[PDB]
């Protein structure tokens, strides 16, 4: 069913007000084809047929409902509280980014759209993007960094095994930054046949609330399945927060939920005193960035600072705006997670639960194990483990000395 | 009341030609040399100099802007630089508007660099991520300090959005783009008397003559960073090729 | 009425299974053997495993119409038993999760695995590190150095790795090694066997733990199709995954059954893993089943772009179901399996195990056959993400 | 109906002894080399020559003897050439039986295999991973062929298994191995008067005397294999001293 209305942004989509968080800080250049997909997920949003259509392939294709597992074996590491895990590690694909293509890719072909393009850092959205892709017949065009390229061997592999076309940017700093350039380009030039799937809840209106709802599905099932093995509803549900889509999508659920604390866990690099970070809530302001008024690292004259953190999902200098509102409104704390805290959180939950997550994941582990401790014995804390951590291996096990010289 | 830019057009279409409209960025190749430049623009024949703010994030400009502008920001140039090129333009008897994403105004305060660009002696903005939709602040701000505010259409532009934007407009207003731009330009003219400025890519006198049968303005940007890059007098000989194709008496 | 008799025999008399292992693995046989018999009947067992295999697994697993693969298979309609979803991303997963409870339950803290490429080893040490037990994988010499990542995995995990350097350097060995360690340790270790195959009870263990693919499955099928299908495959290395979905199935006499096995460069020229096509009758470690084997009965060195298929065995409840006229075992080539890969990657978005794209090869030859709109069931054993490097290869594009 | 090893046994325990039972495997360094040795054993005092058949699979073997089976087959031995060694240490005067895994002897076939290692002269099949619950093919051609079958047993072997298996052997019974190969072979003892054989990695002269004092026969293979890598003159000399051991 079409769900409820309360919590989204104005037709120009602002949170909290005609000039608050959110809106649409994009050339005019863009803002025939942002009016025609808005129009048209307005009109797909409340379409039962479309929601059917979704959630038959959330069901068979992707294997939704993720399961809900108490790890048992984190308890002593996080003050003897309860810590519920939210798998969306076991989705095809091995993230929850897969329900935001499936999605959108279901809605380019309902807009008539024969081509989707898309932009990837390390290469998870551009992935996912191909996969929904070559899922639904359709022509694919990542956009991809030179330096991210000639790093992710197996990744440009991967969309290319999918029938996607990789291009690598190789002007500028060769970096996603460029990336995003030259996709922006794309759709410009090409708006008649193509359709831009925009990577997480951010960006300009309608995408931050768009990809939020292709996300919803998480806490959806995250709340019943709560309440199913807990017997009764959580005193906390946290997950990590780049751009921030599978942290909404687990929050959107608990959101009139008053005795629900909600935690958002950022990047914190080397620390946030260090300048390598990506604590955009803790260290940055507010400013428009991407398309939307948020929250962003940037310097006295509002240059965008560079980012950094051992995970790439994580590695972003802005945040949604609807994070950005549930911030100002007291609804959401948003909270700090070093590269540290995060790898320590990594190794524990590989040797006591056998599950390996995204480094991304990671931080919110890491997270809800110092929430446990605040909240104490049998505090029970949902986390969204929003990925697994095989693209991760490698570098956990450099970390780890696995790998020796 | 009249906009700031509106006697520059008046005197323009009074001598049957088209204003020239030249881009460069602040800080390119560094700020000496950019102000410099900018100066030479003005002695070269340039009506309207568009001081652009380098960016870390720019997503409309194209390659030869976004090498220069990434080349400005290494360099160490700073938004009040551009305050300084536009004292030095309206001291060389030029001038000047800025254009500028709009992060750095944000960041700056929106009024404060309203007040601030007025006192250099700018005489507008030029706001290519800025759309009508968001622009509370600016208009305020720009009815205050007597700032003219170039809006963007394009092609593309709806009928109701490109009305809504030559509404919003003051002083000019900027075609962003092989029929295309004179069809745009047809567009504005059935709503609005409003000048408008032509960019399109403008390399050559020829092209510029092109654009000044239907146009107010011709924009020149890229072109600019392209001959400055190869010397000062270089950008002298383009901008007197390029002020001799705006006028067509 | 499937199961073997008491000693592990199928079918009387041909006497598939039993246990042709040595004396001195028989007191922890024994202790195995009635263990699973004591657990496989305990209602607190059973919930234990059904509750890992819901919430920690992903339990069930969908079963999704491969639609855009229907023009390649004669427009027959593919379903595909999303194996390749689970935990891990492979069906070993089932088998683990169930043997890593026994040991639990026997009292053994220690337990043991062999593996080829690394997959049963990060399965086994994955059910380890959930379930506390101390994990040591044994691994052929040859595959530890060039799975450097699989390994880093298994030690992410808790477990330690041995590199064997015994006889050929690869899987066989180190199931060798395992098992000469389970001599010794024996007190306190459990033997994690990562087929369907080896001395009794593990042909009918494993099996029992992998069933639930195909009870799904069947469930599954009627409620999207509307009825049974006309077949039901799987590719087939040891036989665990194939087992598992056929066994739901082998009491409806209008579902053909199919595995596929890996035939290499071809089956004419030496370079292949056909033990059905190719082998004969043999006991290999602790099972009377068909065999990979010269003419003094010496193990023949196996070949298939599939690691995963490269075992020169095959579990003896498949040789009694191929002699009982129940399961058609056939070959599929390199070539086959490589091509199915890419069309799975490009028209549905899923890239399957290398193994697991035998099967699809497989399924849209027997499409062809069927005609449109049969409706062919397909064990979707794994992902392949670990084969993405062999298949780049394969296509030229790196 | 008494054994064919039987007498052999007799004769050691009549002269104050255990029985020296020394293993070689066929084919290694090559064949006739082999058979050399085999003989060799035969003429320094070797009572009974385990023939190994090389197997590409032997679980029960350590490293010494993995070795020499694994050069024997890449030398290219075959199972016939197994039973011309036993004709030839027969005809040299020797006793021999044969040690092989399972699956060879289900290939040639198990009758067949009976056959030709009687008609070798061969006196029984020492059977590493032959049960006798999968043994009943291999009981009937043991009666049927008058050969001799020796199963193992070992320190895990349960009370019923190990009565089971203790009842099933003719000739004698292999106890495969701290205190733990006197108790294996105490546990015999108190079940049947059948000989016992002991295997403990026997290396030298003193450690054949320490076996001889409970066991009715001292199994020794890896040191022989060792001793045949140096040269058969090494192997010859080693055999010599083992011999003085079981004497003691």
């Amino acid at each position: 069913i079409a769900e409820p209305t309360s919590h989204d942004p104005d037709s120009g989509g602002h949170f909290g007000g005609p000039s608050g968080w959110g809106g649409r800080y994009v050339p005019e250049a863009l803002m025939a084809v942002i009016e025609e997909v808005t129009a048209a997920y307005q009109k797909e949003r409340v379409s039962q047929d479309f929601l059917d259509d979704l959630d038959r392939l959330q069901a068979n294709y992707a294997g939704r409902p993720s399961p809900l597992y108490e790890a048992t074996r984190l308890s002593q590491h996080a003050g003897s509280a309860r810590i519920f895990l939210k798998r969306e590690d076991l989705n095809h694909t091995g993230s929850h980014k897969i329900n935001n293509v499936l999605g959108q890719a279901l809605l380019a072909r309902r807009m008539g759209k024969t081509r989707v393009i898309a932009e990837t850092g390390a290469g998870q959205h551009g992935v996912a993007t191909a996969t929904a892709c070559a899922l639904l017949g359709l022509d694919c065009v990542i956009y991809m960094g030179g330096i991210d390229t000639a790093r992710q061997a197996l990744n440009v592999a991967r969309m290319r095994l999918l029938g996607a076309e990789v291009v690598a940017v190789q002007t500028g700093s060769k970096t996603l930054k460029d990336a995003i350039n030259e996709a922006f380009r794309d759709w410009v030039a090409n708006a008649d046949n193509t359709y831009y799937c925009f990577g997480t809840a951010a960006g300009p209106h309608p995408f931050p609330t768009m990809v939020r709802d292709f996300q919803r599905i998480i806490g959806m099932e995250a709340r019943v399945q709560i309440q199913g093995q807990a017997g009764r509803l959580p005193d906390a549900v946290v997950a990590c927060v780049g751009g921030g889509s599978n942290a909404i999508g687990i929050f959107h659920a608990f959101l009139d939920d008053p005795g629900v604390r909600l935690v958002g866990f950022e990047a914190a690099g080397d620390g946030v005193e260090t300048g390598r970070h990506a604590a955009t809530f803790t260290a940055g302001s507010p400013g428009a960035f991407h398309g939307s008024f948020s929250y962003l690292l940037q310097d006295e004259d509002g240059q965008t600072i560079e980012s950094h953190s051992i995970s790439a999902g994580l590695d972003y200098p802005g945040v949604g705006p609807e994070h950005a509102w549930l911030k100002e409104a007291g609804r959401v704390d948003y909270r700090p997670i070093t590269d540290s805290e995060a790898m320590d959180a990594f190794g524990l939950l590989c040797r006591m639960e056998g599950i390996i997550p995204a480094i991304e994941s990671a931080h919110a582990v890491a997270g809800a194990l110092k929430l446990g401790v605040e909240l104490g014995r049998g505090a029970v804390i949902v986390v969204n483990l929003s990925g697994r951590g095989d693209k991760d291996v490698e570098t956990a096990a450099k970390w780890f000395g696995l790998l020796g010289n | 009341e009249a906009s700031r830019l509106g006697p520059v057009f008046d005197s323009c279409r009074a001598n049957n030609r088209a204003a020239l409209i030249g881009y460069l960025p602040t800080g390119y190749p560094d700020v000496p040399a950019s102000v410099a430049a900018m100066t030479a623009l003005v002695e070269s024949g340039c009506d309207i100099i568009e001081v652009g703010v380098p960016y870390s994030d720019p997503v409309m400009d194209g390659p030869t802007i976004a090498r220069a502008t990434e080349a400005a920001l290494r360099g160490g140039v700073r938004v009040r630089d551009t305050l300084a090129a536009v004292e030095a333009i309206s001291i060389a008897g030029g001038r000047a508007v800025v254009m500028t994403y709009w992060n750095p105004v944000l960041r700056y305060g929106v009024d404060a660099f309203a007040r601030d660009l007025a006192a250099a002696g700018g005489l507008g903005l030029i706001t290519p991520d800025l759309i009508p939709d968001e622009a509370q602040q600016w208009l305020a701000a720009s009815e205050e300090h007597r700032l003219d505010r170039i809006f963007l259409v394009a092609p593309s532009s709806t009928p109701e959005r490109l009305a809504a934007t030559v509404e919003a407009s003051r002083g000019f207003v900027y075609a962003a783009s092989s029929q295309a731009a004179p069809e745009l330009v047809g567009r504005v003219k059935a709503v609005s008397d409003i000048p408008v400025g032509v960019g399109l890519g403008v390399r050559s006198r020829a092209q510029a003559a092109q654009i000044a049968q239907y146009a107010d303005g011709v924009i020149v940007g890229s072109a600019l960073v392209t001959a400055l890059t190869e010397g000062l007098p270089r950008l002298r000989a383009l901008t007197g090729e390029l002020a001799a194709g705006v006028r067509l008496g």
